């Protein structure tokens, strides 16, 4: 009759994608954390020739780390749901928040500090770059002042349909706040970021450009790798989320189908940008030459 | 991410054909209440929790004898 | 075989700790009715279909607004 | 707390089980075939030496033939409940439980005729076992008499906990008219029978102890070894639902764990029980020199 019209949309999950995300992010777990071990080793060995960028990456690495270490945990809940109780979805949800949160600022401000050392190199603005260590710490504390919301809001949340979650539960209108919350991580997270990563890297780019250096063309190319790698790891995460945020609107219409498209979306997004603890330390760091060379040393 | 049961409502269906009913309260998975009838044929449907239909069948249901 | 699901019934739990309510008509399951209260810890318990409190309680859960 | 006391029984069920159970029902069902065609033919390719006992084999084994055909829905059903619909529901288990009687009573019956033959061998009586058609006419109809009500009050099922099922509907007293329902198989199909083959062979038994006749051992053997397999085959079954009718009707205290318990014994039980239609043509006609030379003979 008319009545399959009003029925339920069942949930789907399958066995294959928990077995192939479990092999992935185990995969990411040891690759991060040899990468930012290794990182760190080289930079704390020596103290020689301690610069801007050698403190910057430390910090990113850093984040990196804990974050790889909290991974396992995130993927054990994929299989299986949150079964190691409230106090520890609270304090891995706000550790995995706070390093996300600060290595992307670490990235913005790695970002500024090249716009500063290469387009301001020969003007007065170039000597406000030795300043690293009050920002990171002033990063540090934003990340996390805004992953406040997380420890605060967050429990065990056991469902029928589903297996329990490491979810939100701030009153009755929970779904509306959760998606107001959901604005943090799409502004201070993609969009600023984003801006001035464009910014300060287009006009390095048009510097580069104008001049004689037989190496501009790496750099370019580096630069370029960087915001390509940036932007695909980020990118479809938050266009997945800004449509599950229009389809709970109603601004695009609700269905099954959709639903359970936008699912499997976020989870292939999420494991697509977890990649940002493996790839940092080739992209930013063993690029150069100077952390080779230090590396081989050390190896001695 | 956890959604709602019940995407469009119903409020019509005879009494005599509902096996179950469950009753999900205001929480994190929807902001309004829902209830789901299952039926003896195996199908579900999702009724409608402000409607005078859901009250009679529930007092019907609780005093078969 | 198909068996009743409460084997035993209890009368009392505070009302803000329910999530669902499962309503087992009368049927070749069994031969009473059975109200399952599925709570946010994630156990469950088994209420007293003719005792004042169910009535209550689904009223309140019917009415969150 | 106190409130684990009350709790919802969780039904249990394993897919190992289930695929023991499909590999059982499959080998009894191609067991069975062979063994009744191969009966069937060798009793119906020569019309010589047409006796009363081939007629009651005759009968037993298009009875265990057709409970044989019937057995791969029931083990599909057991795999993933009853997706065939009602009508199949009903005619099946009408056809499944006529056969059973018909088989029971018909052994019943094949006692009888000995208990005629051999006791009474020299007296009037053993004239009367002539009536081999409308005795097994009489036995047929009363099996359809007796399985209308499967037919009448079956449907299918549909729970929350557990898969379909192809179950009885009888009303809101439904469980209490099962076990009413439940006195006849244990009635007409364990007691009656039993006590009247145990009857016929003991006083059988007792008439060839005094015999000089030097085949009496192997008779005493197989006449044992029939009632031993009888009763390893149907005993077990009827005193599982026994203890199931004494739980529901609280002689028995009730645990989830009895609960249990005894769901698994009624399936082994049921499986045990249907290798009634594989051992019967051993037991009760090839162990007869005649069928064996029949066969032999046919096989040219």
């Amino acid at each position: 009759p008319f009545l399959l019209d009003a029925a339920p949309c069942e949930p789907e999950s399958l066995e294959i994608n928990k077995y192939f995300v479990v092999i992935i992010y185990a995969l990411v777990f040891l690759l991060s954390l040899l990468g930012n071990s290794l990182v760190m080793l080289v930079i704390l060995y020596s103290r020689v020739g301690r610069s801007v960028t050698d403190v910057y990456l430390l910090n990113l690495a850093l984040a990196d780390l804990l974050f790889a270490l909290t991974l396992p945990i995130w993927a054990a809940s994929k299989v299986n749901g949150w079964i190691f109780g409230t106090f520890l979805c609270k304090v891995v949800s706000l550790l995995k928040e706070v390093n996300f949160y600060s290595g992307i600022l670490l990235l913005a401000c790695i970002s500024v500090d090249r716009y500063l050392a290469i387009v301001h190199a020969t003007r007065t603005l170039t000597q406000k770059r030795y300043l690293v260590k009050f920002i990171c710490l002033s990063i540090w504390g934003l990340s996390l002042l805004l992953a406040l919301p997380v420890l605060l809001f967050r429990r065990t949340v056991y469902s029928s349909n589903v297996s329990p979650a490491c979810y939100e539960d701030m009153g009755n209108n929970t779904a509306n706040w959760r998606m107001l919350l959901r604005i943090l991580p799409q502004s201070f997270g993609f969009i600023v970021p984003l801006l001035i990563m464009l910014f300060c890297y287009g006009f390095t780019l048009r510097t580069l450009f104008k001049a004689h250096m037989g190496q501009k063309h790496r750099a370019m190319r580096v630069i370029f790798a960087v915001v390509l790698i940036f932007l695909l790891c980020w990118l479809p995460y938050n266009l997945v989320l800004l449509a599950d945020t229009l389809m709970r609107t109603q601004v695009i219409q609700e269905t099954c189908e959709r639903r359970n498209h936008i699912d499997r979306a976020l989870d292939a997004t999420e494991i697509l940008g977890i990649l940002h603890s493996c790839l940092n330390p080739l992209i930013y760091a063993f690029i150069g030459q100077k952390f080779r060379h230090g590396l081989l040393k050390i190896l001695a | 991410e956890l959604r709602c049961v019940c995407l469009q409502t119903t409020q019509g269906v005879h009494p005599k054909m509902i096996s179950n009913l469950q009753v999900f309260a205001i929480g994190p998975q929807c902001s309004k209440v829902e209830v789901v009838a299952s039926l003896k044929n195996g199908k579900e449907i999702c009724l409608d929790p402000e409607a005078p239909f859901l009250k009679k069948v529930i007092q019907k249901i609780l005093d078969g004898g």
